[PDB]
C-alpha cells in the first residue's frame, strides 16, 4: 500500500538528516582545534 | 652521525604523522555529508519529481 | 495551514514595522537590507495564500 | 587533548541546534538600543528641564 | 501572569524613580548606566502583557 | 653523585605529579559542564523547536 511507504521514506529521511546533523558538527570540530 | 641522523629521521617522521590524521577526518567528514545528501535528495526525485511522483 | 500564513506575514510585519524605523533618521542603507530580508518572507506568504483558497 | 576534543563537539552541537541569531540583527538592536535610551532619556533630559 | 506583569514593571518603576536622583545633579553616567538596566525589564513586561491580552 | 642526583629526579617528579592533579579536577569541571548543558537544550530543541515541537 503506497501509503504507508509515504510514512516510511520520510522515516528513513529524518535519520539521515541527523545523520548529516551530526557530521556537520564533525566537521566545525576539527576546524576550531 | 648515526645516532643524529637517525633521530632526525624519526623527528620529521611523527610530525608528518599527525599531518595525515588532521586530514584524516577532514575528508571522512566530507564524504559522509555527501553520502547522507546524496540519498535524501534521491528519496525526493522519487518521492516528488513531477515525472513519476510515488507521492502525487 | 491558516495559522503558519498569519504568522509568517507578522515576521515581515515586524520588519516593516521595524523598518519604518530603520528608514526614519535618513540611515536608508539599514532600511535597503530590512526590505530584502523581508522579500523571502513575501514569497513564502503568497504560496500559502494560494494554498488556502483551493483547499476551500 | 582527547579530552578536550570532545568539548569542542559538544560546544559545536550547540550552534547547529542553536543556529546563533545573524549579525544583521545584532546592529539593528544596537542601533535601536541607543535610541531607546536616548529617546526615552531625550525625555528625562527634557521632563527635568 | 497578571502579578508578574505588574511586579517587573515596579522594578523598572523603582530604577526609574530612582534614576529622577541618580539624573539629578548632572551625575549623568550614573543615570546612562540606570537606563540601560531599565531596557531588560522593560521588553520582559511588553511580553507579558501582549500574553495577557490574548488570554483574554 | 648517585645519591644526589637521583633525590634531584624524585625533587623534579614529585612537583610535576601534583601539577597534572591541579588540571584534573579543571577539565572535568569543564566537561561536566558541557556534558549537562549539552542535553537541556536537545530537550528544548525536542521540546519547544517550532519545526516539530512536542509541546506545542
Amino acid at each position: 500500500a503506497p501509503e504507508d511507504l509515504l510514512e516510511r521514506l520520510l522515516g528513513e529521511m529524518e535519520l539521515e538528516l541527523i545523520e548529516l546533523r551530526r557530521a556537520l558538527a564533525q566537521t566545525i570540530a576539527t576546524f576550531k582545534s | 652521525a648515526l645516532v643524529e641522523q637517525v633521530r632526525g629521521q624519526l623527528q620529521k617522521l611523527e610530525r608528518k604523522y599527525l599531518e595525515l590524521k588532521s586530514q584524516k577526518n577532514l575528508y571522512l567528514a566530507r564524504l559522509k555529508s555527501a553520502i547522507a545528501a546524496q540519498k535524501i535528495e534521491e528519496i525526493a526525485g522519487n518521492l516528488d519529481n513531477a515525472s513519476a511522483s510515488s507521492l502525487f | 495551514t491558516e495559522r503558519q500564513r498569519d504568522a509568517q506575514q507578522l515576521i515581515a510585519q515586524r520588519w516593516y514595522e521595524k523598518a519604518q524605523a530603520a528608514l526614519d533618521r535618513g540611515n536608508e542603507q539599514l532600511a535597503r537590507e530590512a526590505l530584502g530580508q523581508r522579500q523571502s518572507y513575501q514569497s513564502h506568504t503568497e504560496a500559502l495564500g494560494k494554498s488556502l483558497g483551493e483547499q476551500r | 587533548e582527547r579530552i578536550e576534543t570532545k568539548i569542542l563537539e559538544l560546544e559545536a552541537e550547540r550552534e547547529l541546534l542553536n543556529p546563533p541569531p545573524s549579525p544583521l540583527d545584532k546592529k539593528f538592536e544596537q542601533w535601536e538600543e541607543q535610541q531607546a535610551v536616548e529617546a526615552t532619556l531625550a525625555a528625562m533630559k527634557a521632563r527635568r528641564s
